[PDB]
């Protein structure tokens, strides 16, 4: 799911060929504004991120009696950096970063049960008080029978780090998109960096015009579904009863 | 030391004469097309400056 930063400016180039970000007036040869470019971009990746699934994710959360709030932050996971006055409790998934957790999804027992997120009332209801951490009432201790807990949620990569000293390669960096996304990222990145130029009726609405083709552009990959999606069958035939 | 300007002078009927017009028209020429074999102009805005010059 990678792609060379090289080919993205490259291509990027024969739609920023107007303006400043790519070309000198004489011999258009890329400047040195690729920082701003890779911040651009990365908020395109997380835009799409956000858009559709393209990844899920997995963690594993060790129990203690008596505790109410777990917040899920990179500084309680196994091989970050262990905060004393933090127990460090995440013991196994993917690594946490600070955009990483767009939404928890599904909540799974040691012994293949599911609990309830959100669902008031219901059983063994487990509540989100602040989108990143769970609460976790008394009853459930009372009647769990359950030491560990799986966890799962949508994902959004963790950007790689720049540096002046990198300055020299940039083109080493992969972003991580499928090459679909990639056409669509096109528009994303070349709305944004054309909003706020021109003066002229027919270049003045350049950005308006990149705007809506990356509108059109998600609709048809939503349209050829090129994306993850689950589709769920019960069975309702084991119960005891319904046969 | 008189020298009688004329319409050889002024302009010969060829195009890559040493006439003053001939010699305008190209160099208005030149600085055309330097500036559509950057990617700045499309072959019809050379055509339509060139006629309204």
């Amino acid at each position: 799911t990678i792609q060379l930063k090289q080919v993205i400016d490259l291509l990027a180039e024969g739609e920023l060929s107007n303006i400043k970000y790519v070309n000198i007036d004489t011999g258009a040869l890329v400047l040195e504004r690729v920082p701003s470019l890779i911040r651009a971009i990365n908020l395109g990746v997380l835009d799409l991120h956000k858009r559709f699934l393209l990844k899920e994710g997995m963690l594993k959360i060790q129990l203690e009696e008596g505790r109410r709030l777990y917040p899920l932050r990179p500084a309680y996971q196994v091989g970050q950096k262990p905060k004393p006055g933090v127990p460090q409790f995440i013991t196994e998934g993917n690594k946490l970063g600070r955009q990483s957790i767009l939404k928890i999804e599904k909540i799974i027992g040691d012994n293949g049960v599911e609990y309830y997120l959100n669902d008031t009332w219901q059983p063994l209801n487990i509540t989100t008080p602040e989108f990143d951490v769970l609460e976790i009432s008394d009853e459930f201790y009372c009647h769990s029978s359950s030491k560990t807990l799986e966890v799962r949620y949508r994902r959004a990569p963790t950007p790689m780090k720049i540096c002046v000293d990198n300055l020299d390669s940039w083109g080493c960096i992969d972003i991580d998109l499928p090459y679909t996304h990639l056409q669509a990222l096109l528009y994303f990145v070349a709305s944004r960096c054309q909003t706020p130029i021109g003066f002229m009726e027919n270049t003045a609405q350049e950005g308006f015009n990149f705007s809506q083709k990356y509108e059109a552009e998600c609709a048809n990959l939503d349209a050829q579904n090129l994306r993850i999606d689950p589709v769920g069958n019960q069975d309702r035939f084991t119960r005891g009863g319904w046969v | 030391a008189v020298e009688p300007i004329t319409i050889a002078d002024l302009t010969e009927v060829k195009l890559d004469g040493k006439g003053a017009l001939d010699q305008l028209l190209q160099v208005t020429r030149l600085h055309l097309a330097k500036e559509h074999d950057a990617g700045r102009l499309k072959g019809q805005e050379y055509a339509a400056v060139l006629t309204g010059g």
